[PDB]
């Protein structure tokens, strides 16, 4: 009935895994392997981020230059003839 | 840690020691007054700010006051 | 007064509650109650809900100091019953923490340092503008 | 000193949120940043007003290139009365096909925005006929900012 | 046992109390030291918990507040009844309901406020009403002024002896604590005596009074040769000419064959084509077998005998799955505090008030009452409003009793404990619910407002271009409108109109009820229903449920329940008290009622309301726009707001400019109610102060030291002005429109 | 030309996204 | 412990739940991250690959599958952002783990090493190619 102890406060302060599994990998060696291998630029932090803010921009930048009029309605342009203003204005 | 002052014309009624809620002042001996005793704020560190000890003072202006300052966990109030 | 120690204390009957301790107990303190009961009786906790108290010795464990201060003053003022509490740290270090001369803060006590004392009214403060430019305060003078 | 609000330790100290919150909030007041002196608060200030006339100068160099590059200002001086200013183009992904004829306005070929300003008279008055003055008093405008 | 306990003279009759100012509490019968007092003299008037601490008098004093409440009603209803029969033209209106506008009041001479008096019709000029009497009074039989006079005089008589009742029963003969805490004789006698007796005496009169009188009136006899009521009792030969079944007798009701009484006991349904309502017949119906019902129901619960059931033993011999031992210990927190009970009756009352307006505007009940669309559209929002204060102020007496009235020691109950010790868990989920459906709902509207902006219609969540249609909810029309030809043989017809299969009813040349169709607006703004009615919910929850202490202030139940704050502290503590929450939820309810009323109006407008030619084409008063300009906000704004406020900004130099201005005064308590809102405490002590000295100047300085509101004051003047304004614009705009329109 | 089709997507999405990366990391730094 | 902020339920613990959540690949300790991430990204983009493509702005055109499919990959792209940072503002380069270290019943376990700055690299890295691969490999089963 007692549920302070000052040798240990990992039980008494509640740390805990409520769902932590410590099973081995259940994948098969081989995929892991082809994973590992192939996964491997991706690992370093700064190169990561370099290199997606970079591939972002210049992909985003390049499809919207490259892009034509029938998907986008603003690069169609207008069609009708124009239109007066309210006292006669061009 | 907010700061907590007093001043001389305390008349030692211990309003202000038993309002605190987290034991911030206490009372000891003085000579300058009838009650012989004056108030004192040792443990600062754990005052909130909510200023009931001004509220529970009686004079013309309060002898204890109150001032904030930096905050951390325990002057904020916050339990997570 | 020498600081006590609460080696082996038990604790009331509680049902549990959300209201407990969070991740701040396990990272950086909580506080522990402990007191003395003469027979079994119920009381209301600060974080919701009735518990029992068993007779003899409790003990409870809390997030913050203004609940201990809120428990104990109700004991203290409905069942008369004597309490005390410190602060537990993740180290392992115990600090004692309700009161520390033995004798309540609303008592006169000989020997107690006097912190925070100003001689002056508190219209003798100087301005502004004469403690500009330093890292002092009027009111810390 | 370690955290964001590098002039106050303060502020810096706490853990919560309003660290943050305050910290862009007390960025021009120099008399609250410790370890002030009369001296830099003075430099400070003489620095800032430089910032603001760089500013200042960037955003009419800025209108002033606008209205070169996309206005109708050669269209607008033969007739006043009858040609609406323009002061820059539209250029919007997710506009549709209706919004693209209707917003087409004055002698431009696409979709364009109405100078309320009032800028287009100003330069007519003092004396500018062309967009080579335009482009001239913009890179004027960029040397007087750099 | 049951027994009658009462006490003798308990109080003196004196007007030495009433000299003194507050007597109730020694604060205030202290005396006036600033003007705070006064404002406090009227804070604590009806707080009787707080003026003693004994059940006996608390109990005392709510009966003798109740029976003074029963005087005032009978007050207002004998003068609305001697109104009706003085100043108006319901005489005339008889003869031609169709065509002449009702009207019961008539204005004086004096400024120039004449104008005031519209030509209504039938030769009167006056004020025309929407409280709907006239049809009341036609479907009780009146025929004639002596009648409503005679009413009058009751109602006088009735109200003094309220009174003198509630006079005796507090200074002559108080009953003791125990008659009180007999719950089980007073639902018996409320069950079986007050509502089945009632309803039962109702349908006798409408079966020997209503009935024919109504049966006349709708042959289309004048109103000055029908019989009088007492000649249908006198004369048997009338009423066997009228119903031959009377011919009878009370035998077949003895013998068991009670198929006889058919002819005036039906079971049809649908409106009456005459007068666009509800068969009389049906009513008196409805009204013997509610009778029966209660008259049965009335006999549950033991009182002073053997044969009965104890409601103590009900509750604790309860057994569930999920329940478990539950409800032990309600009894005696049901029966020891008012505030409980309270609470439950107001929410319930609430409850029903919103239904009542529901069924009332779904199935007419009186007569010509579908074809008046002002006195429809002001019972339905009148009725909404009562039920949503009703509904806030439930949870606001619960915080009361949570606050002062619990303590677990004494009474212990294990639901409450239960749902205490989890409030977390229920506070994150409605949080979570609200910011959903909230974010669904009006990013919906928002989409929709922007991909027409942007010229692209095609994208939009509408009818035509993303369709999402209310199928279950048509899978009820469809089943309610199949109902009566298989699953309910006895009824010749459904029960309402509203569901979607049918015919068209109109009486006069205007159109009485049409199956309401169901659409793309009509889920957007019942999801928008939902999310304001989550939204408040939660409020008033976390309101309740936190009351006694939060993690934040562990000491909360010790400050009380009115209080401004903590302190400057802890970041910032106001409006923690679950006052505040209340004063909070009442923006809320507004919000909801407002948007409920709005929605209400504009699609009964557009899809019901209506005229009709000789042809057969229906023409409505809006043209049907309701389901392709109410799925934007635009749409909302300018189809609504901008277009149907044109009669009541031109309604100046006609009848109708009353409303008008009207409509400018609320706007102004509005916008003085920011002032209210926004400001503080110390600015208003500050400029006092001055404006003193000023005063002190010129030795006219008071006795009573001016003082500023609390903050508590300064927050009930805010929201009551803000609903105040608000609520009277809403009205104004309403009136204005249907009278001008309709 | 076509200088917007290259220019207002860059000021519009890359440029606010390199920002707040960047104060978001100098503001959690230590 | 019925003093901590936390309640026991049906729902929060039962075998079936607490197997499900354990066989999770955000729960496998034992497994190195970038296996777990994998599998993670792959779930997420071949899910995060329909919607753009059912409901977008091109969603009636010839285009539309082909250019919704596109969407997703940027999707994908900002998401692996969001994890870069959280790590670089997280985990320093020398600080050993902070994952609980024991477990319910009391037993002493191995930290996981997915909160560690070389953990959450792999996982980051792992996620990012797993949706890529998920959402080629779902816009190729959808429109071939
Ligand atoms: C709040 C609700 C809301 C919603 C639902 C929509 C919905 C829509 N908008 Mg609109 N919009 C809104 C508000 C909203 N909008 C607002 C406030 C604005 C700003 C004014 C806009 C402005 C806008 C623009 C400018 C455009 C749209 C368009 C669209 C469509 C694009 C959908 C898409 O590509 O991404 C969908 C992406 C997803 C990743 C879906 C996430 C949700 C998934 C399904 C979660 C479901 C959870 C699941 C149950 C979890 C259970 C777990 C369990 C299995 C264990 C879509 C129909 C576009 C259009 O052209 O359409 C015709 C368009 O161009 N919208
Ligand atoms: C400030 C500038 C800005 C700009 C230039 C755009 C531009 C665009 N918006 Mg966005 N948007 C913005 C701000 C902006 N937005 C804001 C503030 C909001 C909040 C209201 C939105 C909310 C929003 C919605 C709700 C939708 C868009 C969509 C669109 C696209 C419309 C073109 C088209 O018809 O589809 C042509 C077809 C496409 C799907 C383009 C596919 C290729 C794209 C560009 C991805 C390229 C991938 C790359 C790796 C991106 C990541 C890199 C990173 C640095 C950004 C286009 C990419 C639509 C969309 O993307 O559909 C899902 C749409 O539904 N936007
Ligand atoms: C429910 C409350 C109620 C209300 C609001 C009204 C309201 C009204 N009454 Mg009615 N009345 C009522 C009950 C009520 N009455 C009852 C119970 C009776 C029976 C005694 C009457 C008998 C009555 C008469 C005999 C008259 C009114 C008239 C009036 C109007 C002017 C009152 C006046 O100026 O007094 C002045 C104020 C003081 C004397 C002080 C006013 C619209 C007057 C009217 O409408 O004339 C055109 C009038 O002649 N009332
Ligand atoms: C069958 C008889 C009977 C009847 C008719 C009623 C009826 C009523 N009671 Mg109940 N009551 C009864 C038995 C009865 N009671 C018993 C035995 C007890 C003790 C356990 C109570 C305890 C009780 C309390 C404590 C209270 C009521 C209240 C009420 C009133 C509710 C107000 C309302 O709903 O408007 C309906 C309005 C009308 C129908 C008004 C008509 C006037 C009625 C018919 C008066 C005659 C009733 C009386 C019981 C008989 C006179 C006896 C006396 C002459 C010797 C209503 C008048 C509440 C009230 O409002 O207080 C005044 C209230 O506070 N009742
Ligand atoms: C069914 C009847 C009912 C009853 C008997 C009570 C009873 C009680 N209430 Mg509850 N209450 C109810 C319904 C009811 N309430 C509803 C519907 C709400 C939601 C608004 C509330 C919300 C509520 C609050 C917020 C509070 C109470 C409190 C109280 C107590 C004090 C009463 C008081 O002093 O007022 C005496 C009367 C007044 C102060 C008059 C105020 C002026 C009103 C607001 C103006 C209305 C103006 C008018 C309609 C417009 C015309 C303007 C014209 C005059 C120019 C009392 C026990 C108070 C308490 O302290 O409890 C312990 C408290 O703080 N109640
Ligand atoms: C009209 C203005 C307004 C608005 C929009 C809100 C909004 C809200 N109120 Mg507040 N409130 C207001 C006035 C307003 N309030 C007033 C006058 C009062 C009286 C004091 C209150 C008092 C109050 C209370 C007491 C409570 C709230 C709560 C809430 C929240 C409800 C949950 C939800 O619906 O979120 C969903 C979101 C919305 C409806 C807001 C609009 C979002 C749209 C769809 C735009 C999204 C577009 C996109 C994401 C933007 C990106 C662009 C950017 C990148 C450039 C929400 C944040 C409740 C709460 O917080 O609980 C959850 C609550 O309890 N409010
Ligand atoms: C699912 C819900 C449902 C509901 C709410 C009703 C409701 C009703 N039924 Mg119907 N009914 C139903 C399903 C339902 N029925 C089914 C499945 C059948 C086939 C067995 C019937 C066959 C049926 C018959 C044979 C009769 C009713 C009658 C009635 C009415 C009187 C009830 C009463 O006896 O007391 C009432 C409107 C009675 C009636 O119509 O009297 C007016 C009656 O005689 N019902
Ligand atoms: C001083 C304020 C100023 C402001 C508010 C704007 C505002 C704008 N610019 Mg202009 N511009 C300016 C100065 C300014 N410009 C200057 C000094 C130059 C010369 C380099 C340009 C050259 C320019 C180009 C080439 C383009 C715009 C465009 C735009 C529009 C979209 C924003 C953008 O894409 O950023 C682009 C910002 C710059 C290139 C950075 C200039 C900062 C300084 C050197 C918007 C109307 C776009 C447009 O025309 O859309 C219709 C576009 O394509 N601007
Ligand atoms: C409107 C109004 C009014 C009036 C009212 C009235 C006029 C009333 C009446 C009432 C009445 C007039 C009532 C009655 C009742 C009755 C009853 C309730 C009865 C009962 C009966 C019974 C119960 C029976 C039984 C039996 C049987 C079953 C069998 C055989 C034997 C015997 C017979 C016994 C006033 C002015 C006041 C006010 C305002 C409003
Ligand atoms: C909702 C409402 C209302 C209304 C109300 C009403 C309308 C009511 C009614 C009521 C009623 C309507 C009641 C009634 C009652 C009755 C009674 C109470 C009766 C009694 C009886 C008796 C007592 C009898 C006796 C006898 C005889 C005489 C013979 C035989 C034998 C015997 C003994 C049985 C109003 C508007 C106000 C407003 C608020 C709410
Ligand atoms: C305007 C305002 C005031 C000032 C309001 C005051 C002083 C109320 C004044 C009420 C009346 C008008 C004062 C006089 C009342 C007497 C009955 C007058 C008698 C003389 C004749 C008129 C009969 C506050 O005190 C306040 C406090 C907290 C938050 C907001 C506010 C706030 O907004």
């Amino acid at each position: 009935s007692v549920y302070f102890d000052l040798e240990d406060l990992g039980n008494t302060t509640g740390q805990w895994d409520v769902y932590g599994s410590d099973a081995p990998s259940p994948y098969n060696p081989l995929q892991s392997k082809f994973f590992e291998t192939f996964a491997a630029p991706f690992t370093k932090r700064g190169l990561l981020l370099k290199f997606l803010i970079l591939g972002g921009g210049s992909l985003l930048t390049y499809v919207s230059a490259t892009s034509t009029g029938e998907v986008l309605p603003i690069k169609r342009g207008p069609q009708e003839p124009p239109k007066l203003g309210p006292r006669g204005k061009l | 840690s907010h700061s907590v002052k007093i001043y001389d014309t305390c008349i030692g009624c211990t309003q202000c020691v038993r309002a605190c809620p987290t034991d911030v002042l206490e009372m000891i001996p003085w000579d300058g007054c009838k009650a012989k005793q004056i108030a004192s704020a040792p443990r600062t560190e754990d005052c909130v700010g909510c200023k009931r000890c001004e509220s529970a003072c009686p004079t013309d202006f309060l002898s204890v006051r109150v001032y904030l300052w930096h905050e951390t966990t325990r002057s904020m109030g916050l339990a997570y | 007064t020498p600081p006590q120690l609460d080696p082996n204390t038990p604790s009331p009957i509680f049902a549990g509650s959300t209201g407990g301790l969070l991740r701040k107990a396990q990272v950086e303190e909580f506080y522990v109650i402990t007191w003395n009961s003469p027979k079994e009786q119920i009381f209301e906790m600060p974080t919701g809900g009735a518990a029992i108290m068993r007779e003899g010795p409790n003990l409870l464990k809390l997030a913050r100091k203004e609940q201990c201060l809120a428990l104990g003053t109700r004991l203290r003022s409905k069942y008369k019953i004597t309490y005390q509490f410190y602060r537990v740290f993740p180290n392992g270090e115990v600090q004692y923490l309700h009161p520390k001369d033995g004798v309540y803060p609303e008592k006169a006590n000989p020997g107690r340092e006097g912190v925070g004392l100003n001689m002056r009214s508190i219209g003798k403060n100087v301005s502004p503008i004469e403690v500009k430019f330093t890292g002092k305060q009027s009111y810390d003078l | 000193a370690l955290r964001f609000p590098r002039f106050s330790q303060g502020l810096a100290q706490d853990p919560t949120t309003r660290r943050i919150w305050f910290g862009i909030a007390t960025a021009h007041d120099f008399e609250n940043h410790d370890d002030i002196t009369e001296e830099r608060l003075y430099q400070n200030i003489f620095a800032s007003h430089f910032g603001q006339l760089a500013i200042i100068f960037l955003w009419t160099s800025g209108n002033l290139f606008h209205v070169a590059w996309q206005g109708n200002f050669e269209a607008w001086v033969q007739d006043p009365l009858h040609v609406r200013p323009i002061a820059h183009a539209i250029w919007d992904p997710h506009f549709g096909q209706p919004a693209v004829e209707a917003f087409t306005r004055g002698g431009a070929l696409g979709p364009v925005n109405i100078a309320y300003s009032g800028v287009y008279q100003w330069w007519y008055t003092i004396g500018l006929r062309t967009n080579g003055d335009l482009y001239t008093g913009a890179l004027f405008l960029l040397f007087l900012s750099a | 046992e049951v027994k009658i306990l009462v006490d003798r003279d308990p109080i003196k009759t004196s007007f030495e109390e009433w000299a003194k100012p507050g007597h109730f509490s020694r604060t205030i019968a202290k005396g006036p030291d600033t003007t705070t007092w006064i404002w406090n003299l009227h804070a604590d008037a009806h707080d009787f918990d707080s003026h003693t601490s004994d059940l006996e008098e608390i109990s005392r004093k709510v009966f003798s507040a109740h029976f003074g409440q029963l005087s005032i009603i009978f007050l207002w209803l004998s003068g609305m009844y001697f109104h009706g029969a003085r100043f108006s033209n319901y005489e005339a209106w008889l003869s031609d309901p169709t065509h002449i506008g009702p009207s019961a009041q008539v204005v004086w001479s004096i400024v120039g406020q004449e104008i005031l008096n519209g030509d209504v019709g039938g030769g009167f000029r006056g004020i025309q009403i929407t409280s709907g009497f006239f049809q009341i009074w036609r479907a009780s039989g009146i025929t004639s002024e002596l009648q409503l006079y005679c009413t009058a005089i009751g109602g006088l008589v009735f109200a003094a002896l309220m009174l003198f009742a509630g006079w005796f029963h507090y200074h002559k003969a108080a009953p003791k604590l125990a008659w009180f805490q007999d719950v089980e004789s007073m639902l018996n006698h409320h069950l079986a005596g007050l509502l089945g007796l009632g309803s039962l005496s109702w349908a006798g009169h409408q079966v020997h009074v209503s009935l024919p009188i109504n049966q006349f009136l709708n042959a289309g006899v004048d109103p000055k040769e029908i019989p009088l009521p007492h000649e249908f009792i006198l004369n048997r030969d009338l009423l066997a000419q009228l119903y031959p079944s009377f011919a009878e007798g009370a035998t077949p009701f003895f013998t068991l064959n009670w198929s006889k009484y058919a002819e005036f006991l039906t079971f049809r349904g649908g409106l009456d084509p005459v007068t666009g309502g509800l068969w009389l017949t049906d009513i008196a119906h409805h009204h013997l077998a509610i009778a029966i019902l209660f008259l049965i129901a009335g006999h549950m619960y033991r009182t002073n005998w053997g044969i009965g059931h104890g409601i103590k033993d009900i509750l604790e011999a309860h057994k569930g799955p999920f329940t478990g031992q539950g409800h032990k210990g309600l009894y005696e927190i049901l029966t020891t505090s008012w505030h409980a009970q309270l609470s439950i009756n107001l929410a319930m009352l609430g409850s029903l008030t919103i239904v009542v307006a529901h069924h009332m505007y779904s199935m007419p009940p009186y007569p010509y009452l579908a074809t008046d669309y002002g006195t429809q559209l002001s019972l339905f929002t009148h009725h909404m409003w009562i039920g949503g204060f009703l509904i806030v102020g439930a949870a606001a007496h619960a915080a009361i009793f949570m606050v002062r009235d619990y303590d677990p020691t004494t009474r212990y109950n294990d639901l409450l404990d239960r749902v205490l010790r989890h409030r977390d868990a229920i506070i994150s989920h409605l949080n979570w619910v609200c910011i959903f459906l909230g974010f669904h709902s009006f990013g919906l509207y928002i989409h929709n407002d922007t991909m027409s902006a942007l010229g692209r219609p095609q994208d939009m969540f509408s009818d035509t271009a993303i369709q999402l249609q209310p199928v279950f909810a048509q899978w009820i029309q469809n089943t309610h409108a199949l109902a009566p030809g298989t699953t309910a043989p006895g009824a010749t017809t459904s029960t309402s109109l509203t569901w979607g299969g049918g015919d068209l009813v109109a009486v006069g040349g205007k159109v009485a009820l049409l199956p309401i169709p169901l659409g793309t607006a009509d889920f957007l703004v019942h999801h928008i229903h939902a999310f304001t009615i989550h939204v408040t919910v939660l409020i008033l929850l976390k309101g309740v449920l936190f009351a006694r202490s939060s993690r934040l202030i562990p000491d909360k139940a010790n400050l009380g329940f009115r209080f401004p704050c903590d302190g400057p502290g802890r970041g910032g503590t106001c409006q923690v008290s679950a006052w505040d929450h209340v004063f909070l939820g009442l923006f809320w309810m507004y919000n909801a009622i407002s948007v409920v009323i709005f929605h209400f109006s504009w699609k009964m407008q557009s899809d019901v309301w209506g005229s009709i030619s000789d042809q057969g084409v229906v023409t409505h008063i809006t043209g049907g726009n309701f389901a392709q300009s109410s799925i934007t906000i635009n749409g909302w704004l300018r189809d609504f707001l901008w277009a149907q406020a044109s009669q009541v900004i031109q309604s100046y130099g006609s009848s109708l400019s009353a409303y008008g201005l009207f409509f400018l005064g609320a706007h102004f308590v509005w916008a003085f109610s920011l002032m209210f809102l926004f400001s503080g405490r110390g600015y208003w002590q500050e400029l006092i102060e001055s404006i003193v000295w000023a005063h002190n100047k010129l030795k006219v300085a008071p006795a009573t030291q001016p003082r500023a509101l609390s903050i508590v004051q300064g927050r009930a003047v805010g929201v009551t002005h803000y609903l105040l304004g608000g609520i009277a614009t809403t009205w104004a705009f309403f009136l204005a429109r249907i009278i001008a329109v309709g | 030309n076509n200088l917007p089709s290259i220019f207002v997507p860059l000021v519009g999405l890359v440029f606010p996204a390199i920002a707040m990366a960047s104060l978001f990391l100098h503001i959690q730094k230590n | 412990d019925p003093f901590i902020g936390s309640l026991e339920t049906p729902v929060t613990s039962s075998p079936l739940i607490a197997w499900y959540l354990s066989n999770l690949p955000g729960y496998r300790t034992a497994v190195n991250p970038l296996l777990r991430g994998v599998e993670v990204g792959l779930a997420h983009g071949f899910f995060l690959v329909g919607p753009f493509v059912k409901a977008g702005p091109l969603r009636n055109t010839a285009y539309a599958g082909s250019a919704g499919s596109l969407a997703a990959a940027g999707l994908v792209v900002i998401l692996s952002m969001c994890l870069t940072i959280y790590g670089i503002s997280s985990f320093k380069e020398g600080e050993p783990s902070i994952a609980p270290s024991l477990t319910l019943t009391g037993r002493k376990k191995q930290p996981d090493q997915l909160q560690t700055a070389d953990g959450w690299a792999k996982f980051t890295g792992g996620f990012f190619f797993g949706g890529i691969s998920g959402v080629t490999w779902a816009y190729f089963l959808l429109y071939v």
